[PDB]
């Protein structure tokens, strides 16, 4: 394939304006907020692009260190806040590969510093069904739009 | 502050606690995505 997955490279230019994943909020995020937030260390942006000097982006994901706590104990984790796949690549299994690439980053970081799980943001029902098909455990009530995958399950995937 | 502080309700908490003690076995779909990642 022509396509590659990499962390945004700080001193490079990407073709972003043409991107359309079918949800204006994600498109907008990519073309006006993703680069500034990555460079300011707000989040860690990862890109699915064509591997040409022109570097045409066709999908992305974001990562941020986080920690889950309860009410009335803390768990250090990583959150995948945003995931997007351009229309052209939809129905081609690319989105799941991005989650798998995400899982390999989170695993690597657990091996270095000690991270216990991966949390994900599911804003609409179509995404909720996606991460559930990837084995993500759905959370309830106030935590509805969150699903979790343990590091141990991630370890199994690339070790089994 | 976008999903960097997960403040879990008692039920959501137990689901995670249980996912750590009984980690899910990777499904057939996820394994496929990992096979694609191998060839890249
Ligand atoms: C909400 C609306 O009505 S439109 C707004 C769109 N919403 C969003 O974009 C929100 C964020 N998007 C997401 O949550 C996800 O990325 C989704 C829902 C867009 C899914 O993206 P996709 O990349 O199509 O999913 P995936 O990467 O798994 O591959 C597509 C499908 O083809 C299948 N597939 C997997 N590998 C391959 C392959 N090599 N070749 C062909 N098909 C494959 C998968 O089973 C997958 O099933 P799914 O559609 O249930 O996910
Ligand atoms: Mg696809």
């Amino acid at each position: 394939d022509d396509l590659t997955i990499e962390i945004l490279t700080d001193d490079a230019d990407y073709d972003l304006q043409r991107f359309d994943c079918g949800e204006e909020a994600l498109n907008l995020f990519l073309t006006t907020h993703l680069v500034r937030q990555h460079r300011n260390k707000i989040l860690r942006a990862y890109i699915l692009c064509r591997n040409t000097p022109e570097r045409q982006v066709l999908g992305y994901y974001t990562l941020c260190g986080s920690c889950f706590e309860r009410a009335a104990k803390n768990i250090p984790s990583v959150t995948l806040g945003r995931l997007a796949i351009d229309r052209s690549l939809q129905g081609q299994g690319w989105g799941a590969t991005l989650v798998a690439h995400a899982m390999n980053v989170v695993w690597s970081a657990s091996l270095a510093v000690g991270i216990h799980g991966l949390f994900v943001e599911a804003l609409n029902e179509k995404a909720h069904t996606f991460f559930k098909s990837l084995g993500f455990i759905p959370l309830v009530g106030e935590n509805e739009n969150a699903l979790f995958f343990p590091t141990k399950s991630i370890e199994l995937l690339f070790t089994q | 502050e976008q999903h960097r502080r997960v403040i879990l309700n008692e039920e959501s908490w137990t689901r995670v606690m249980d996912a750590l003690s009984n980690p899910p076995s990777p499904g057939e779909k996820l394994k496929r995505a990992a096979k694609r990642l191998q060839g890249m």
